[PDB]
């Protein structure tokens, strides 16, 4: 006799993402060396860590840049990948192929002026909860928030935190709601001195414990 | 046994006070990973379906049992009669992505589909009832198993995996008019 | 060559209650945490056990009541779990899904009356066999029974022993036959004391032995 | 790849009778006890074997009886399950489902006269090859033979031998064939004395070595 099997309804049918391979066909193929080829990557955020990408402002502008001296909201925009300023950056690149995410996104600002110009500025985090951003630093300061001065060194990165109800937040957008809009991130002048013209480069990348979950293909194709 | 009753601390009396004598006891039945642990149906069908579990009938095995937890969490098994090829996205995505190939596709096999998915939320657990809002009654639109795409969806089953519920609710039997009894008839032999 | 097989009729099949698993499509999804999330019950009958329901009587009423000092049968009920009295308990919200059962259920009863207010009530199982049930203490006093005072401590706990010729019982019930009826419950008071407008709350919950076996799912779709 | 498997042609059927089990669908079932049930038999022969069935005469009599002290054949039966003086046997009610046997065949023979009346009887085996059965003491005489005595013990047990060209004989009947008919056993009265009214119930049971070989399910349905 031989081996009795049932043949179970439901199983068998071909699932794109499945976990098992084909069989093969053409065997004994010996590849050219490739070995120590440069510049591989394994990871996505290997890359999303190390290579910042630039923000987008007003006329798609990878800076802000104030006339006047005195207090003034340079940008605001939505913690989302989803959101406008953010998407020509990488980050935003590889996460709209995850429904879901996690984590430290890094904010990186650097100051292109002249040797005679000097300015100071503060970047806040705005959780969810209220209205409308703090349109002065005076309101924002409560917040979770930094400041600094332009010197010797022209660039200063800060961390957006991860602060949410659930412990993973929506990486797309669909209306104002809970799991997908983290709140604002506020960048202001407090004051600067013959910096007129000058402005200060914005760019962003992924942080130590950001985190990427659920693939996904969205892109109407 | 006498007890202080408005404490509310349990009280589980015995036979043996008068002389009786208690009696081995096996539950696996109704243990609750066990018991949940089966196909059930859900009724309102379309070709794009959201898979939320408050879909099954509130008065159906696995229905009201559910009902009758607070918080609960649960992988799960679903078998789907398709026409055309089925597509399921996880948790968060875009009704969009439904329509592409690079997500979970299963192409068309008789009689039907049966699959293994993961919990996918973005919360620890899940709920039956959520007292207030998730938007700056309903359940939040969190509070899913992904979505499922074809031509036609002609039947959908589900089943929860390592099913864990907490916080136990009201669970009902149908209501008595007699005053005596429910009566009903239950099976026997022909002739 | 292969290895022959023999696909079975008869084999085969999806049956919604199989013991075994679908195949998996979509791998390495890690869960947000809930270690120690608090009230989780793992087996239906820990609660039942620990949590009584109310049993319910004329009018909907958790209670019963005389305002007559004689001996009076305050209230009977058929041991079933289809039982109108019990209709509204958790008990049988859980036993409606199976098909049979068989051990101890517990009886609870709680004074509520003012601590002017004295009574003596007495609890029967009366078991099947007899026409009617008994309408005075006298004839239900050669039963199995317990009898109380009302004082310090309100509440009295008494388990229904499970007593059949089969070893279990239907939980459902038909017409009066010997696997769904079980007998009744007799609630008398043997007299009071200025208890006219007092209460006695009955409730119930399932015994140590206390047994559900076979899952069905009856319930009208 | 996966594993290469040959659907056979020719397997698969439902077969009434196979060795294999089905698929389970409800698990976890625990039966109520029934340790030490009385009463059980394991196996048909066992019964055939301790508990002797009667053999069915003239009218449907358990004995026969004559009522001339003279030499006379009491009764003549075939050896054969199929036989009418058998046919209400249990040897014979199990024997139907089997294609054939081989082995001893026990008949019991019981007095039941009064204290004043004796006899003295004879059994004889014929095998086959004879036209006829003997019809006298003398004649058979030549055959395996028993005689006995009326006294104290009122019954006699005698094995009829398997004695057969094959190793096994068939169980039922067709026609005169070496197969089907055994020869006959025959029953005579050597004489008696005050014994005309006097019986002697017959019964038959199964031998140490008797055996029954193929299923069947023969009977009109």
């Amino acid at each position: 006799g031989i081996v009795p099997v049932a043949c179970s309804d439901g199983y068998g049918g071909l699932v794109t993402t499945d976990p098992k391979t084909a069989d093969p066909v053409y065997g004994m193929v010996y590849n050219p060396p490739r070995t120590n080829y440069p510049g591989r990557f394994t990871n996505l955020l290997d890359v999303a860590e190390a290579c910042p990408t630039f923000l987008c402002f007003d006329e798609g502008k990878p800076y802000v840049v104030t006339r006047t001296d005195e207090q003034r909201l340079l940008a605001k925009f939505d913690v989302s990948l989803a959101a406008k300023h953010m998407s020509n950056t990488y980050l935003s690149g590889i996460a709209q192929y995850y429904a879901q995410y996690s984590g430290t996104i890094n904010l990186h600002f650097m100051f292109t002026g002249s040797t005679d110009s000097k300015a100071r500025y503060m970047v806040a985090y705005v959780p969810p909860g209220v209205e409308t951003p703090p349109d002065t630093p005076e309101k924002a300061a409560h917040c979770i928030h930094a400041e600094w001065d332009t010197g010797l060194n022209s660039k200063f990165t800060f961390s957006i935190p991860y602060v949410s109800a659930a412990d993973y937040a929506y990486t797309a957008s669909d209306v104002a709601e809970t799991t997908n809009v983290q709140g604002w991130v506020c960048i202001y002048q407090i004051t600067h001195g013959k910096a007129e013209q000058d402005t200060l480069v914005v760019s962003v990348s992924a942080g130590k414990d950001f985190e990427l979950r659920l693939p996904i293909d969205p892109r109407s194709q | 046994t006498t007890t202080t009753g408005e404490s509310a601390d349990p009280v589980t009396t015995t036979v043996e006070n008068y002389g009786g004598e208690t009696q081995v006891q096996r539950r696996q039945h109704t243990d609750v990973t066990f018991i949940m642990d089966r196909f059930v149906k859900i009724q309102n069908l379309n070709p794009t379906h959201v898979i939320d579990l408050m879909q099954t009938h509130q008065h159906g095995l696995v229905g009201a049992l559910l009902r009758a937890a607070t918080y609960y969490f649960s992988d799960l098994e679903i078998v789907v009669r398709h026409d055309g090829n089925l597509t399921w996205v996880p948790n968060g995505a875009p009704e969009a992505a439904l329509s592409n190939t690079g997500n979970p596709t299963a192409y068309l096999k008789a009689p039907f589909t049966r699959l293994a998915l993961p919990y996918t939320a973005p919360h620890r657990v899940l709920a039956t009832v959520y007292n207030g809002t998730s938007k700056y009654a309903q359940l939040p639109a969190s509070f899913n198993f992904g979505a499922i795409q074809a031509t036609t969806i002609h039947e959908l089953l589900v089943r929860m995996k390592r099913a864990e519920l907490y916080c136990p609710r009201p669970l009902l039997a149908v209501e008595v008019s007699s005053q005596d009894r429910h009566k009903q008839k239950i099976i026997a032999p022909a002739k």
